[PDB]
RNA sequence: GAACGUCUGCCCUAUCAACUUUCGAUGGUAGUCGCCGUGCCUACCAUGGUGACCACGGGUGACGGGGAAUCAGGGUUCGAUUCCGGAGAGGGAGCCUGAGAAACGGCUACCACAUCCAAGGAAGGCAGCAGGCGCGCAAAUUACCCACUCCCGACCCGGGGAGG
RNA sequence: CUCGUAGUUGGAUCUUGGGAGCGGGCGGGCGCGCCCGUCCCCGCCCCUUGCCUCUCGGCGCCCGGGCCCGAAGCGUUUACUUUGAAAAAAUUAGAGUGUUCAAAGCAGGCCCGAGCCGCCUGGAUACCGCAGCUAGGAAUAAUGGAAUAGGACCGCGGUUCUAU
């Protein structure tokens, strides 16, 4: 079956981004990729965006900006034991000056700095730059 | 079974690529600047410095 | 294919083990054939008894006739061929004497220009050739 | 029930049932005692023991067992093997060489008192540990959860 | 997806996003329930019951007129059918396929459709097993091929 | 194993005795009674290095025969005995009387005691399964099957005998916020009001501890040892004040008192 | 020459717990006979733990109680009218637990 | 201390894919049994436990755990080898005494040996320290004290090729 | 080249939902208050998202009770992140530390004729997989509930009962 709209978002945005279109429309969506959109906004990589309502999939239009390089999707879905967090930081994302790996865990959505600040780790799903 | 001691370490650390004479430029300028006995001391200083610096550094990131 | 799920180890580790079964650096040290057919049972030394002394051909590019001895192993008993270094050092060798031969250095394989020779001599009359030529000792010849 | 005819005779010896000559104190009129060893960690005497003559020397609601050491549970799978059941405790192993998991399960053997019946496939049974009973059965059945269709009445 | 067919096309439907009541001829819930019961009563299948209710009365969705749908309200009535739509239609084309093959045995490349027929009915049979509109065991080895066929 | 062993090793011994790596391989083992190997003191090493009386063991064995030293109100013929936490030893030739009690960390800190306070020892209750003749008689972890205690004591209290085997005196009862000194475990040197006790079914009971300095934690039941009811333990606490000052803090006090004032 | 063994038995799946050690005195299977009625004969046996326990050879009388009044006397085992495991111990006249006697 | 015990991990292997058994492999019942639990063990019963989730079968220079050479985090090669466990006592088998023993630095067989001797008979077991002999490329000394350490006694009054 | 058992996996959605919420911790104009920061981050909250129904009582608070408690969190469940018990000393990562360097060692120093019948307090933490245990968490994963009707006020109990 069709799978992993998170991965499909992280592929469609990078499909259109190097082609330079100002906004983008993606057929499927989820509240959690919405949540990645919001984490992305708190750093400002993307701008504001619109959530086209069609109960069938839910489409998203989101603006692409020169604040971005790429964000990865990791299936299988691991867990950061809060020992391995620094390891994952140093071996996936290109910079400690920007970009901060993403975690779904028992304290809300978050990126790895804010995760370390609340002292709770969990699954890796995203890492951006 | 014995009751003697057991402890030893390494001090004259091996050169990881001695075949260019440039690390030897370093090795011969060490005697050109302080004229001591052999290069066991070269390697001992390079071990001690690395150990101290790294003892600080690998603990830094935590 | 190339699958990447999580709990997959029942496929992952066993397929990886099976696909490991292709390296020489795996075969040559993980099935009995390597040990049980190395020309000796495994030793940096190969003491034995010389049974004759002869010359070995070379290939015509580097034409040569090098000095090689048939050693009769003691640890097993078979026969092996080993060249002798230290120019002049074949005339000394008195056969039927317990000698040291180590593999030709190429670790289960041989050098080219003297084919068939995967062994080389150090001891004769229990006296090294690396001492025979340099003269710090001498054989009881 | 018509249980009194195993290859010995069994009863409860605490309060004597033969203490009255007329057959009103014996099995007779008012049933003899049936001592319940002190049961706990949430456990008590359900229907079965009171409603029936369901004695066993290795029963967990009676008998000389001591539920200690660890306390676990499992699933009801194969209903052969009179008075003994086999249960799968399916877990998934975790590895460190690889950062992924593996699958491996250990099957458990438990005796189940004649108290519990109408046991059907696919539910939960909670289990305890007591004195070693035999080679395989080192455990004891306590509760049975699901013995009906999945989504109706 | 899409194994049992090599084509990928889809043209099914995309109902009006506006979940509002149709409102061309309203024809409210009363006669709708009457027609639904009549259609199920005389021996009809929900797939074509819906087609008739869209044709004559006119419906985009029965859930729109009334919260309970055709299967739900039949199940609350008592008129549950013999076997469901996906087992039954494939069975009643399998009968034709097997008639074909055993009348023209040489058709080596229609056994390749018969086999997917036991496969499709096998998939949906072990599905409706868990759906429990079929008994806990339901046996099709082509031994159930014509039990319901007179 | 076919039969009990007789030789214990240097390295195998507990580390709280300053284990040594060049002397030998073997060990001074005790005579296997209360206050076991993990929680004992070979009195031979006590006289050997702990006060360093006799340089080597060849002389340490002599004070027992010289009959200046006694163990637990009774003569000593063995230079060692199973003896651990709360052990009174009264050297009446230099006047040095010791309790063997635990340090900030559990080193059997050198404690000097008044023999008046030493006479009445505090003993923990092991259990009362129920006494013979319908009359209970309690047991202690120092191995005192004491007859006739007070007729209200529940387990995990502590009795107060005078090195004697009769009836007893003022006794503690384990309840909220009453002082404790662990027997083993990792909570040595952390003494405080209990403030809470998870008597939780399904596992081994646990005792919360609100420290005398603030730090709150929880210990296994068996570890905690009653030392004082209310807010005062009658057991005297040695240098270290019954609180293990942090290794982070100990930097100044291991260095301006050792190698700076001596 | 008789002594109990558990690891001697086959494993759960038809394997065999191979030997690894030497057969010890912890595991005993001491051999004897079954004590019928006759001349009183007993012997002590030195067993695990240095303890010594009483193995019978023959005996006639013991302590037989009454439940409905709870009073014991010392009567005679003339015979054995039933044993609860095999049909011939009746005649064999062993003396075992829950042995049934007409006395 | 010593076994019995609850969950959970072993290396390769499908040119091992259906096995385990009345000769207990599956449990119950009853009874002997040894310290008990238990087919430890015998009968009458129900003929069962397991694996395509790798059982059954195998084979391993299978000694195992802490750890060594390495090694950006990955992992890789191992760890007879002073700590511990389990082990065996030239190889099995069988046993009194002993708290603890199936004790071979108690024996009794047997194995294959070979110690003697004036042949009627007897009578032995270094994988302890030394070593020899054999092997092999390969590992130390018939030096003493138990002065460190211990460890032993009826016990600071004596004993140690443990250790030094 | 098709099918298909395990085989590993998997649409959307079933709260990331509002307040000026308050004390406290903050980015920030202002001087943590007004606040922008989907309750910026929690104890106390408010529209909701679980429980004292039960005993004696804690400042409460009312008149033996009750809004919360307890010994204590008993109305599904698991996966998985944050708490401690455990991780046999020790090889070590290893603090303090002249072994005259360096390794080595848990060591010493300070004194005076000791003349005081002395002093300092040391001889530290951490890691110790997986799994066994302990408390939080409820974002992600699974699973779970009243569809031909029953979860609740002892609904009114005919009926058979069985103590205190």
């Amino acid at each position: 079956v069709r799978m992993n709209v998170l991965a499909d978002a992280l592929k469609s945005i990078n499909n259109a981004e190097k082609r330079g279109k100002r906004q983008v429309l993606i057929r499927p969506c989820s509240k959690v990729i919405v949540r990645f959109l919001t984490v992305m906004m708190k750093h400002g990589y993307i701008g504001e965006f619109e959530i086209i309502d069609d109960h069938r999939a839910g489409k998203i239009v989101v603006n692409l900006t020169g604040r971005l390089n790429k964000c990865g999707v990791i299936s299988p879905r691991f867990d950061v034991q809060l020992k391995d967090l620094e390891k994952w930081q140093n071996n996936l994302l290109p910079s400690r000056q920007f970009g901060f790996i993403v975690l779904t865990t028992s304290a809300g959505i978050m990126d790895h700095e804010e995760a370390r600040r609340k002292h709770t780790g969990g699954k890796i799903l995203g890492f951006f730059f | 079974p014995v009751a003697r001691s057991w402890v030893c370490r390494k001090t004259y650390v091996t050169p990881r690529r001695p075949f260019e004479k440039s690390r030897l430029d370093q090795e011969l300028k060490l005697i050109g600047e302080y004229g001591l006995r052999n290069k066991r001391e070269v390697w001992r200083v390079k071990f001690t410095l690395a150990k101290i610096r790294k003892a600080a550094r690998e603990l830094l990131t935590l | 294919g190339k699958c990447r799920g999580l709990r997959t180890a029942r496929k992952l580790r066993s397929h990886r083990r099976d696909q490991k079964w292709h390296d020489k650096q795996y075969k040559k040290a993980h099935l009995g054939t390597a040990l049980k057919a190395n020309p000796f049972g495994g030793a940096s030394h190969a003491k034995g008894i010389v049974l004759e002394k002869v010359g070995v051909e070379a290939k015509q590019p580097n034409s040569a006739i090098r000095k090689c001895v048939r050693v009769q192993l003691i640890k097993n008993g078979k026969k092996i061929t080993a060249f002798v270094p230290n120019d002049g050092c074949l005339n000394f060798i008195e056969e039927n004497d317990e000698v040291l031969v180590a593999g030709f250095g190429r670790k289960g394989h041989a050098v080219g220009d003297i084919p068939g020779v995967r062994f080389k001599v150090v001891k004769v009359a229990n006296v090294s050739l690396l001492a025979l030529y340099k003269g710090k000792k001498e054989r009881p010849r | 029930a018509d249980i009194q005819t195993e290859r010995a005779y069994q009863k409860q010896p605490t309060i004597f049932q033969n203490k009255k000559r007329v057959l009103l104190g014996e099995t007779g009129k008012e049933k003899l005692p049936r001592y319940y060893k002190n049961i706990g960690l949430g456990f008590k005497t359900p229907k079965e023991a009171i409603e029936g003559t369901y004695i066993d020397k290795k029963c967990p609601f009676t008998g000389n067992v001591s539920i200690r050491g660890r306390i676990l549970s499992g699933v009801v799978t194969k209903m052969k093997m009179q008075r003994t059941i086999v249960i799968r405790r399916d877990y998934l192993h975790y590895i460190r060489k690889y950062n992924r998991f593996e699958k491996r399960h250990k099957n458990m053997s438990v005796h189940l008192s004649p108290c519990f019946r109408d046991v059907q496939i696919g539910d939960i049974v909670t289990v305890g540990e007591c004195r070693p009973l035999s080679k395989t059965v080192r455990f004891n059945v306590l509760k049975v959860t699901k013995a009906a269709g999945t989504k109706k009445q | 997806g899409r194994m049992h067919a090599p084509g990928k096309g889809l043209s099914q439907s995309a109902l009006p996003y506006r979940r509002s009541v149709p409102t061309w001829l309203k024809l409210t819930s009363d006669d709708v329930k009457e027609q639904i019961y009549k259609l199920a009563k005389k021996g009809l299948t929900p797939s074509q019951i819906g087609v008739i209710l869209r044709d004559s009365h006119g419906v985009a969705q029965v859930r729109f007129v009334t919260g309970n749908k055709i299967l739900r309200i039949l199940k609350s009535k008592g008129l549950a059918p013999d076997l469901p739509e996906d087992l039954y239609h494939l069975i009643k084309k399998a009968v034709a396929v097997r008639k074909h093959l055993e009348r023209n045995r040489k058709d080596k490349d229609a056994k390749f459709r018969l086999i997917l027929i036991e496969s499709r009915i096998h998939r949906l049979a072990r599905y409706y097993k868990t759906k429990r509109v079929l008994p806990p065991n339901w046996k099709y080895e082509s031994s159930t091929a014509s039990a319901l066929v007179a | 194993a076919r039969g009990p062993k007789k030789h214990l090793k240097r390295v195998a011994a507990p580390k709280h005795w300053m284990l040594d790596k060049l002397t030998s391989v073997f060990a001074p083992r005790p005579s296997t009674g209360p206050h076991k190997l993990r929680e004992c003191l070979p009195l031979i090493i006590f006289l050997r290095n702990k006060l360093k009386y006799a340089l080597t063991g060849d002389e340490v064995k002599k004070i027992c025969m010289q009959r200046f030293i006694k163990i637990d109100g009774k003569v000593r013929a063995d230079i060692t005995y199973p003896a651990g936490f709360m052990d009174v030893i009264s050297i009446d030739k230099t006047g040095e009387n010791f309790r063997l009690i635990y340090d900030t960390k559990g080193r059997f800190a050198v404690h000097r005691i008044t023999p008046e306070e030493a006479k009445y020892k505090l003993c923990k209750v092991r259990k009362i399964f129920v006494g013979t003749k319908g009359i209970p008689h309690l047991v202690t972890h120092d191995a005192r099957t004491i007859r006739y205690p007070d007729p209200l004591i529940k387990m995990n209290d502590t009795i107060q005998i005078d090195l004697e085997t009769g009836k007893i005196t003022d006794f503690i009862k384990f309840d909220t916020g009453n002082l404790c000194m662990v027997t083993g475990g990792a909570n040595l040197g952390r003494i405080g009001v209990i403030t809470n006790r998870e008597r939780h079914p399904g596992s081994f009971d646990v005792v919360h501890v609100k420290d005398a300095n603030g730090n709150s934690f929880a210990t296994r039941l068996s570890n905690i040892f009653v030392i004082g009811k209310g807010n005062k333990p009658w057991i005297s606490l040695p240098r270290g004040k019954g609180i293990r000052l942090t290794i982070a803090e100990e930097r100044d006090k291991r260095l301006a008192a050792k190698q700076s004032s001596g | 020459g008789i002594s109990r063994d558990n690891w001697h038995k086959r494993r759960k799946t038809g394997g065999k717990r191979k030997p690894y050690h030497k057969k010890r005195k912890y595991e005993l299977g001491r051999p004897a006979a079954n004590t019928k009625i006759g001349p009183r004969r007993i012997h002590t046996v030195r067993v695990r733990g240095g303890n010594k326990k009483y193995r019978a050879l023959r005996l006639d009388v013991g302590n037989f109680s009454w439940g409905s009044e709870c009073c014991t006397r010392k009567t005679r085992i003339i015979d054995v009218v039933y044993n609860a495991s095999n049909n011939e111990l009746v005649r064999t006249k062993t003396l075992v637990k829950n042995c049934i006697v007409l006395i």
